[PDB]
Order: C-alpha cells, then structure tokens, then sequence
C-alpha cells in the first residue's frame, strides 16, 4: 500500500469465504434466496476483485 | 316431537365443519411466527405479541361454529 511517493507500507487483507458469509452476525437484515448459491458465487467474485485492487 | 328432534343432531354434526377455519387458519398465523423469528431472531418481543392478537381473531370462527353445536344439542 503506497502511503506516499517516497514511502510504502506492506498491507494485508483477509478474504472471507462462503462458509464465513453464513456465520455473519448481520446477515438476516439482507433479503436473499438460498437457491442461486449467492454465498458461493460471492466468494469466487470477491476473491477476484480484492486481488485486482491489491495488484493495481 | 320426533321428526324435528332428529334435525337437531343432523344440524349439529354439520356446524362442526365450520371449525376448519380455526384449525388451518390459526395454523398459518402461528406458522408465520416460526418462519419469521428464524429468518430474524432480532425481532421477537415485537412479532410475538401481535401473533397472539391474530389468534383471538382466528379463534372467532372456532367459537361461533362451536356455540352453534351446543344450541342444537344442549340448547335449542
């Protein structure tokens, strides 16, 4: 993580998987249908974007 | 009196059919509370009280049709 043009800072950020999306304390507030594997397809996507924001 | 007395028993067994509204009715009202708290345990002391209110409303059909049977067996 570039803090400045003359300094950098190593950064770490966790990537929560599908299994961790269910046990999410605040999940019931969001409507969702357990039919389209929403949690399953969120992992395969989050893992892509977070990785892209890390490299870019 | 014999022909009119016999109609007292026939009419009493039919007035029990009107009690289906309380069996299936109260079922749905109570079933909603079960599917509700599950999807959202946060709200309990808010849906539970109103759920009971729906009971007395659906219990009506189970009281009126219930009294009709007594007005043909122990009433008339």
């Amino acid at each position: 993580d570039p803090v400045s043009s003359l300094s950098f800072e190593p950064s770490e950020k966790p990537i929560f998987n599908a299994k961790t999306i269910e046990q999410s304390p605040s999940f019931g507030k969001f409507e969702i249908d357990t039919d389209a594997n929403v949690p399953r397809d969120l992992f395969e996507y989050t893992l892509a974007n977070q990785m892209l924001t890390a490299m870019a | 009196m014999q022909l009119v007395l016999a109609a007292k028993y026939i009419g009493a067994g039919i007035s029990t059919i009107g009690l289906l509204g309380a069996g299936i009715g109260i079922a749905i009202v109570f079933a909603a509370l079960i599917n509700g708290v599950s999807r959202n345990p946060s709200i309990k002391d808010t849906v539970f009280p109103m759920a009971i209110l729906g009971f007395a409303l659906s219990e009506a059909t189970g009281l009126f049709c219930l009294m009709v049977s007594f007005l043909l067996l122990f009433g008339v």
